[PDB]
């Protein structure tokens, strides 16, 4: 059960510092390296550097050293990376991964879900959830005026996953906007209940029903 | 920074370093003098508690430093221990292999010269003296042993010209670098070396005279007395032999390992190289010298031959023995060609540390590093060539006392100052097999304990004699090698400044 | 640095056909008999997945449809036969020397039969109107090819001011695409016009699909 878990949804103001974590388990933490990856929205992967927790030694890509700092606590089978003097260009997703040491196969066979770091001066804002009833039938759920990412738009409390299209949020004027459609049989609605669940970690969660 | 091209090349190069004249000359003499077959008990223990662990450590320290672009101890010691004093202690890692190379490449050239002589049939031709004499006189005329009171050696022109050829051969290999030079040569020399050894072992085994058979000598080197074990001198002799045979404490292994990729195996690779050397020593090495000697002189005298010294055995006794058997001339050529490859693969290993420093720290090109090293060696060797007992003086301070002290030094820095846990995880990383957990305690407590005892014993037993009994000429060498340490200390200084 | 150049950047293949990506290294990535080239698959929203290691070695758990080959500086990823779930971006990665480097990545599109968008228009919520803001949503779901455009029309007049769009990546199931357009306005400006219409231009029809209401 090799697993790498990372902290998530870190927000920080320009110039400040942030420290991502990577809790590992299911394997001998000391026999492997842990390296970090930077991926900006809609772009490729960048190697930041790696560390061998068993000895403590670290390696950086010349581009990232000074910006990133790799550490690791051998005891808690955990590895950390601090990003300093944050910029708008530091806003991206960061992956930690386990790199195998056996040869000849130096590769990353296990990854963490990744951490989305956002660097902005915008202030936290709760989302406004709006039901979208029609004028198969298609229903929708609009979530506007929130910050920062992410939110959690589920429909019937997890159930009813088919026919759903949750679109990626879009930033505009320092406020995100999200939407999601759900296509069901005409005989199913409004005959049956269909509720929209929207969760915002930074603020609060709302739940509204598609009536009419 | 260059790396070893292949796993095999690495092992054959490392093994090439360990394999030396000691495998064929020093071991048979030591084994015969220290209990014969009984000598194997302390020998194997020393191989386990001191030999292997220290080898893995040097391998690891080398690979560790290499990953940061350092192949010499002045830098590596400083990495493991951020302290001004660490860089000075590291200077020994340059001083030892340098001083040793100053007299070893010359000793090496001898074997080549003899090989050239035996090949051309220019070798000399009743009692044990009228047979040995022509060869003693041959050797002494070669290296120029003084027939007078003066402490001056008078090497033959042939001897001198061969040293230049030997220096040239060394440069030719080193100047091509690691993979295309040392490694490429290692892949050729090592198989060649084992073929000559095996061939000789077979040919020698077929020797028989009314005085004895080759099988007799084999049934003496391996017949255990099991009474010498009580004598603590044998344990000290065994630990010494093991330490010398694996070429530990020279800083040569560290330099070689610094060309190993950061997480490429060193546990199994190191174990393999060590095994190759032990096979070439106890099996091949301990089956040529003594057995052949015993074959003619007899079971009787066996002690005398061993006692007569490891040097007289290889350069006087055997050649004379060969010149007695049929076709022994070509047989003697194979003996010295074997000893020449044995030395050639090691001289390049002890000259590399200096080369590495110049490249890594002073940023010299390989060509300039090799040639400047070659110059320092060639020049310095003149002190060994013309000054009597100079070779002996260097061999003691650097090749005897120095190596052991440095061995204990690098072990304490890596496993104590640097961190026992960190050091352990460093050694095992990338290992095809993991180092037996028991070795964690051995390396930390046992190994350093043995080395400390070996130093305390060798010191209390050797230094007072060297300081008082020796001729005054001894200072001209001490002065010069002290200057060499000061010279290297200055280079390290300039390196940190740049 | 060893730069890796993948090709093509984009690729479209049918459900039975073979997909071939290539990775060209600036210098050899081989060492002592092994080729340190690796291949990863990344679906949108999740981390990369190890498909091939050592250039030709199939990672445990990965379907035999994926195969690796090549050495030195030339490598190719092979997917055959291609399946709907193979829709993702693929990266080649070298582990020969620091620093580790990835290829540009190749987005693999799974070709399906054409399909018109299921357009739906939604009037501003009653809760939103009272809030002071009014916006109209228009979903265009499950269509292919991916190329499509929308035009907002208020009283027959084009409207580009205050429009937000958002696409989803190709579905792992039916290999289609979906889009969400959102025209936002002020309350009093919304209740100052007759009707609202969102037009959808797509390969499937010469005439753009139209959906509208009259508040
Ligand atoms: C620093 C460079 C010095 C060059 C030579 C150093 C001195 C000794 S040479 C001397 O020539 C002699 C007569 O022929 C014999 O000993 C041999 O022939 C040859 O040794
Ligand atoms: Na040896
Ligand atoms: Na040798």
């Amino acid at each position: 059960q090799v697993q790498l878990q990372q902290s998530g949804a870190e927000l920080a103001r320009p110039g400040a510092s942030v420290k991502l974590s990577c809790k590992a388990s299911g394997y001998t933490f000391t026999d492997y390296y842990i390296n970090w990856m930077k991926q900006r929205t809609g772009q490729g992967l960048e190697w930041i550097g790696e560390i061998y927790p068993g000895v403590g030694t670290t390696y950086y890509d010349e581009k990232f050293k000074g910006k990133a700092t790799l550490t690791a606590d051998k005891s808690s089978r955990s590895a950390y990376m601090q990003l300093s003097s944050l910029t708008s260009e530091d806003s991206a997703v960061y992956f930690c991964a386990r790199r195998t040491v056996t040869m000849g196969r130096y590769a990353m066979d296990y990854w963490g879900q990744g951490t989305s770091v956002t660097v902005s001066s915008a202030k936290t804002t709760a989302p406004s959830v709006y039901p979208l009833a029609p004028v198969s039938v298609t229903l929708g759920c609009l979530v506007k005026g929130y910050f920062p990412e992410p939110v959690t738009l589920t429909w019937n409390s997890g159930s009813l996953s088919s026919g759903v299209h949750t679109f990626p949020a879009v930033l505009q004027s320092d406020l995100y906007t999200l939407s999601s459609s759900v296509t069901v049989t005409s005989s199913t609605w409004p005959s049956q209940s269909i509720t929209c669940n929207v969760a915002h970690p930074a603020s609060s969660t709302k739940v509204d029903k598609k009536i009419e | 920074r260059e790396h070893w091209a292949t796993r095999l090349g690495l092992i054959l190069a490392m093994a090439g370093n360990a394999v030396g004249l000691g495998n064929f000359l020093r071991f048979p003499v030591q084994a015969a003098e220290n209990g014969g077959g009984a000598f194997m008990i302390p020998y194997i223990i020393a191989f386990l508690l001191v030999g292997i662990p220290l080898m893995w450590i040097e391998w690891a320290m080398g690979r560790y430093g290499g990953a940061q672009g350092h192949g010499t101890t002045p830098a590596i010691f400083y990495l493991l221990w951020r302290n001004r004093f660490a860089k000075i202690l590291g200077v020994f890692g340059l001083w030892i292999p340098l001083v040793v190379a100053i007299y070893f490449v010359y000793i090496e050239s001898w074997t080549l010269g003899f090989a050239i002589k035996f090949l051309v049939g220019l070798v000399p031709e009743t009692d044990p003296d009228s047979i040995l004499r022509p060869f003693k006189e041959f050797l002494y005329s070669y290296i120029g042993v003084p027939k007078g009171d003066e402490p001056i050696l008078k090497p033959s022109l042939f001897a001198y010209i061969v040293f230049l050829i030997t220096m040239f051969i060394n440069v030719s290999i080193l100047i091509r670098g690691i993979s295309k030079g040392i490694e490429r040569f290692a892949k050729i020399a090592m198989p060649t070396l084992f073929i000559l050894a095996v061939f000789l072992v077979i040919r020698v085994f077929l020797l028989e005279t009314p005085n004895g058979t080759a099988a007799d000598g084999l049934n003496f080197l391996w017949t255990p007395d099991f009474e010498k074990l009580k004598d603590p001198g044998v344990w000290i002799a065994a630990v010494g032999q093991i330490f010398f045979t694996l070429s530990l404490g020279f800083g040569a292994i560290i330099t070689y390992a610094s060309y190993v990729r950061k997480d490429q195996d060193i546990v199994l690779s190191g174990l393999t190289a060590a095994t190759l050397n032990e096979a070439a020593e106890v099996i091949l090495g301990g089956s040529i010298s003594i057995p052949a000697a015993v074959a003619f002189f007899g079971v009787a005298n066996a002690v005398a031959i061993a006692k007569a010294g490891a040097f007289n055995l290889g350069f006087i006794t055997l050649p004379a023995i060969f010149s007695q058997t049929a076709g022994g001339t070509f047989l003697g050529f194979l003996w010295f060609f074997l000893l020449f490859f044995a030395g050639l693969t090691s001289s390049i290993a002890i000259m590399q540390p200096m080369i590495a420093f110049l490249e890594d720290e002073l940023k010299l090109s390989r060509k300039h590093a090799v040639l400047w090293t070659a110059a320092i060696v060639f020049f310095s060797a003149h002190l060994v060539m013309f000054l009597n007992k100079s070779l002996d003086e260097m061999d003691f301070w650097a090749g005897t006392i120095g190596v052991v002290f440095f061995g204990l030094t690098e072990l304490i820095i890596f496993f104590w100052i640097f961190g026992a846990d960190k050091a352990w995880e460093e050694i095992n990383r990338g290992g095809i097999i993991k180092v037996p957990r028991i070795y964690y305690y051995v390396m930390r407590y046992i190994t350093p304990a043995f080395l400390a005892v070996l130093l305390v014993v060798w010191a209390r037993e050797y230094i007072p004699k060297i300081m008082e009994e020796t001729h005054w000429t001894v200072w001209i060498t001490r002065f010069y090698i002290i200057g060499l340490f000061l010279f290297l200390t200055f280079l390290v200084f300039l390196a940190e400044r740049r | 640095d060893i730069v890796l150049t993948q090709s093509p950047a984009s690729l479209a293949v049918s459900l039975g056909q073979r997909a071939t990506i290539s990775c060209k290294a600036s210098q050899s990535v081989d060492y002592d008999g092994d080729s340190y080239m690796n291949w990863y698959q990344q679906k949108p929203g999740q981390p990369p997945k190890l498909l091939i290691y050592g250039a030709s070695n199939l990672e445990s758990g990965i379907p035999a449809r994926f195969s690796g080959s090549g050495s030195g500086t030339d490598f190719t990823l092979n997917i055959h036969p291609v399946e709907e779930e193979d829709a993702a971006t693929y990266y080649c990665q070298q582990s020969n020397e620091d620093p580790y480097t990835f290829g540009g990545g190749t987005k693999l599109e799974i070709k399906r039969a054409d399909a018109a968008p299921t357009v739906s228009i939604f009037p501003p919520s009653s809760e939103q109107l009272t809030s002071g803001g009014a916006s109209v949503v228009c979903f265009l779901n499950n269509f292919y090819p991916k190329d499509i455009n929308v035009k907002w029309k208020i009283d027959g007049s084009e409207r580009q001011n205050g429009v937000l769009n958002s696409w989803t990546d190709q579905d792992s199931k039916d290999s289609t695409y979906s889009m969400s357009s959102t025209l936002t306005l002020t309350k009093d400006e919304y209740e100052r016009h007759n009707s609202y219409t969102c037009e959808a231009t797509h390969k499937t029809s010469t005439s753009p699909i139209v959906k509208s209401f009259n508040r």
